[PDB]
């Protein structure tokens, strides 16, 4: 397993994302803010804490060339919507171009409140 | 089904499938009519020619565009357009089909109220929708903020957008294009003693365009080095088999879109146009639309466009704004790349008309919807 | 557990834990909301906007503080906050931690009121404490017996202390601060041609008086030094890469603080109103309220605001008194750091208002306990 | 001998001499200059053009504004406008007579200096004074008490006064006027196809503006007017003999006053800037400031503005004061009116500002003695 400490993490960004490793998402998360970009982890997050994911309104990973960050526009919007309503999170001022983008403290915002649930 | 993706272009016209990466068909938008007696056999059969047997045959025909300066002026030739693009270059049936068309900003609002009516009732499409070509631009590109500059054969028209957000008060348009650039280098190349007065020498002059001209990085020494030397020449050959040479004419014709004055135009020159359209929107981000300058269109063709952009851009920019202009070489398809994106999003697909809609508003819809 | 230290200011928002020596939070209290038509799907699905997010994308926001001279004005928006800073900055659930707010004196009762009943009934804390700002600068500097001078972005006031004993009767509040001293800078910028009228540009404005703004030590001889040379002359550059420069302007904007009358306020001076609260204290007081003159806030971060001080109260006191003032380089967090070494003593932990008390008594007790 | 009177507005020149009742001339602020090759002999000869004569030759010409925003822009021009307004138009040597000019509150100090300097070392006038368009619009309404909202071309400004005394602080002052709204018209023409351009044409809308637009008592119902019935459609000819047609754009145009969001601006509209400038004012004065709305300027002259004031204002007032909005038939000269009134009063002719004083105090002299 990998225990390694990177040059400029914190110890809840390190426990994020050991826990984004050991919950067995498809992707191996070495990174919170450049993995999660697509939401595909995030959603496969929501399965692990029993909320339904709809996996026909989320776009595969391969995207075409034409129209790829429109397609993960749509899986950050998606991601949103089912952290807001379905999982019970306080996400003020958030949307899905945060997710989309990056935004450190409202993706804080959501993966902790997924470590509470 | 899938949608279609008609880019109704002043000069050309784009279509094609959403999801694909390029339109199916690229035709000319134009109707050719027989102007001679009927000398040959078989051959005055046909009352009618739309695409490119139009520009095949025109030697014995009057050619007309439907569109001008990206109005649709003759609405039955339109139709015969659209009914060759979907039933003989498309080869599908539009009832099947969830069409997306395209419209300039600043557009009469009829011109979108007669199209949505006759895609929903010509062609009876289960639904339809009408987006900005600068926008599409800008969907080709990746991108959610930045100032597009788009140029086709009709209309030059500025798009500010940031985060997704456009600046509508900011938004300019310019009726100055390759149709007029064309009809430039046609006077012009009188200077010379050739003539090209019909409409058949004028698809001719713009081969002759889309050839041998060029943007000059500087006006003023071009213009003395084709005065002085003669290494700027170039030559083309007419249908008949004669030749003609231009070496001034290569850059002058280009020159119109920063000198607009050439055809006694007033305006200002797309990159002043650019600027006042950039510094029409608010302050905080002017630095993210200096850096982000699409080029877009057929117009955008010419050799040196971007590198004369940069520099006049750069002129007027308070110099420490990183000026960055992106051409990228699919230019000439951006629009309709953009429109088969858009088509393509699941979140898209209620952004559609649907008939039954159109059947309680009526064609205003297409004001609320688009 | 730990107790959560929350000093809601009208301008900066001071978040953090009891026993940090810094609050770990610090962000403006703003709520941004756009206002521009959304033109690219997916993007326009961000209603709000509420910390530094807000700030970064102001070009497309209106900007809105909910807090206006110390009261709260927009309790939606105020909740917008404080969910951010629960959830978004610290990152904590406030149904584990008792929560320590902050206030300033004379203030309308219904407001302490209000953010009780919201701390009890939307995050439902444990326990809460709502404490006067002006104690809390004195308990970060370690001192029980002084004159506190508060300034931040709303209100200015004054908080004699002996021996940990308040003299209430001789509090007084000035609804003069910093965001007035940046609406009269916007107003004397166009002296010079210098436009701000946007929200947005009120934060250009901010961001200008708090870097190149200091006190007058004598107005009169910095205004003849300004009418005579352009040595006060300083520049800054616009986010736009504009470059604007001033000189006057940079003394007249808190020479307000000594003069309100610039503003078109009746009211004194922060100097003659510092001693007059030491006027209405007991005469046997006064020389210790004189010998110390606590300042805090970040409207008192104004080069030569003591020494301005120092000397006004000189002139004004009998002489015979020795002046002190104190101005420590953390003032612009005394009211946090006092709140985390408040919130940190043992003694304390008996004197926050349970759930069970408001329970009973409703969101009256604050008056009581508080 | 006799003063001379010269309200330098951005769209119109007001002059003429003190005690008359109105000015005798009455001319645009523009120059023209030739845009085509000189095709009559002997008429190339006139390198420009200033008055009238600019507005009827502006088909060869282009046309410049030396005034924006009521900041003059263009100072040679600005000099040409005044010597065609002293030796054309009023036919008068300035070296005989006092002048009074006139300036909007907020401007930049260097254009009262500017102006100052022109008259005494290019004018050599023997005194000068510059006074402020809404004061002397409040002496041609005979009042001492009252808000005026003045409305010109370029600058919409509140100045409340009581008793003979103004309030500085609750003055306020929106670049949005007359020539904002002309633009405004131009980009919406073109949803009904008619494309304005030129600067010519600016002037052509601009007559339609002045001919055919007016304020909507409830704009909502009028767009609803409009959209199901043709009854507000009317009929303008162009100079070639075109005819237009315009329904809905009459009262949108105007709208932009009371909804500046219509150009993009965050600016509130006029209604809610004069209540706030009244907010702003001691609550004793207002009840006088309430029931004495002075209006003033040519864009306060469209129909139903003052109803959509009184209503609007109402909407906004505590219900128990009384509205009153006083708007003479002479709107478009108070200015020039209350200037004459002003310079015609004896106790006045103490503060001309005297060539000797300007002889040794420089330009800067206007700052002290107005
Ligand atoms: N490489 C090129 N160089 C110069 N002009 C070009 C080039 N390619 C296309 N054009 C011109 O651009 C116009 C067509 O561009 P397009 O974007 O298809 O316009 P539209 O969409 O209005 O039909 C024509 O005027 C054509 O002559
Ligand atoms: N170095 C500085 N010089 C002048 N003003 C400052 C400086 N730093 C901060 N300010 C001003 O002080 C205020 C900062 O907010 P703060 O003092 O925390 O008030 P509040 O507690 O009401 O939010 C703002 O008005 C800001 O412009
Ligand atoms: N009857 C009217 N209806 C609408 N607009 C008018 C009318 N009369 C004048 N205007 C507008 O008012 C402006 C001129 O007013 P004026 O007070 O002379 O401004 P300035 O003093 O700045 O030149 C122009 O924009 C003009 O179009
Ligand atoms: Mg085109
Ligand atoms: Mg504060
Ligand atoms: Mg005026």
């Amino acid at each position: 397993i990998d225990w390694t400490l990177l040059e400029g993490e914190t110890r809840e960004e390190r426990t994020f994302r050991n826990w984004m490793n050991s919950l067995g998402v498809n992707p191996h998360v070495n990174h919170l803010y450049a993995d999660l970009q697509d939401a595909l982890v995030i959603l496969q997050l929501y399965e692990r804490i029993k909320v339904p994911v709809d996996w026909s309104k989320v776009n595969k990973p391969p995207y075409p060339k034409l129209g790829a960050n429109m397609k993960k526009l749509e899986n950050c919007n998606y991601a949103v919507e089912l952290g807001k309503h379905p999982a019970k999170f306080s996400l003020v001022g958030i949307g899905g171009q945060d997710l989309n983008d990056g935004n450190q403290t409202l993706t804080l915002a959501l993966v902790w409140q997924l470590m509470r649930r | 089904t899938t949608a279609l993706v008609c880019d109704n272009g002043s000069g050309l016209v784009k279509a094609g499938f959403a999801g694909d990466d390029a339109p199916r068909a690229v035709f000319p938008s134009i109707v050719g009519r027989p102007r001679h007696q009927g000398v040959m056999v078989g051959m005055g059969q046909k009352d009618s020619y739309v695409g490119d047997e139009a520009q095949s045959k025109r030697g014995i025909l009057t050619l007309k565009y439907p569109i001008e300066h990206g109005i649709i002026t003759n609405w039955d030739d339109m139709e015969k357009i659209w009914h060759h693009t979907f039933y003989n270059e498309l080869r599908v049936a539009p009832e099947e089909h969830p069409t997306l068309l395209t419209e300039a900003p600043l557009n009469p609002k009829a011109n979108r109220e007669k199209m949505t009516q006759i895609m929903f009732e010509t062609f009876n499409v289960p639904a339809m929708y009408v987006a900005i070509q600068a926008v599409l631009s800008l969907y080709a590109s990746g991108r959610t903020t930045g100032i597009v500059l788009d140029s086709g054969d009709g209309v030059t028209h500025n798009v500010p957008i940031y985060e997704g957000y456009a600046l509508p008060h900011a938004i300019m348009r310019l009726d100055l294009a390759g149709r007029d650039l064309t009809d430039y280098l046609m006077k012009i190349l009188t200077e010379r003693g050739y003539s090209f007065v019909t409409t058949a020498e004028r698809e001719i002059v713009r081969d002759i365009k889309e050839k041998l001209c060029y943007v000059a990085l500087d006006f003023e020494n071009e213009m003395a080095t084709a005065a002085s030397s003669s290494s700027l020449e170039k030559s083309y050959e007419l249908p008949d088999g004669q030749v003609i040479t231009i070496g001034n004419e290569r850059f002058r014709c280009p020159e119109t879109l920063f000198q607009p004055s050439f055809i006694g135009m007033e305006s200002a020159g797309i990159h002043e146009t650019t600027y006042n359209s950039i510094m029409k929107c608010d302050i905080d981000i002017r630095k993210d639309l200096y850096a982000n300058n699409v080029m877009s269109g057929g117009t955008t063709m010419y050799p040196g466009i971007a590198d004369r952009m940069q520099k006049e851009i750069t002129a007027l920019a308070p110099s420490t704004m990183k000026i960055k202009i992106i051409a990228p070489p699919e230019r000439k398809y951006s629009v309709w790349i953009g429109g088969s994106i858009l088509a393509s999003l699941s979140t898209f697909q209620q952004m559609w008309i649907t008939k039954q809609e159109y059947d309680e508003a009526g064609p205003s819809i297409v004001h609320r919807k688009c």
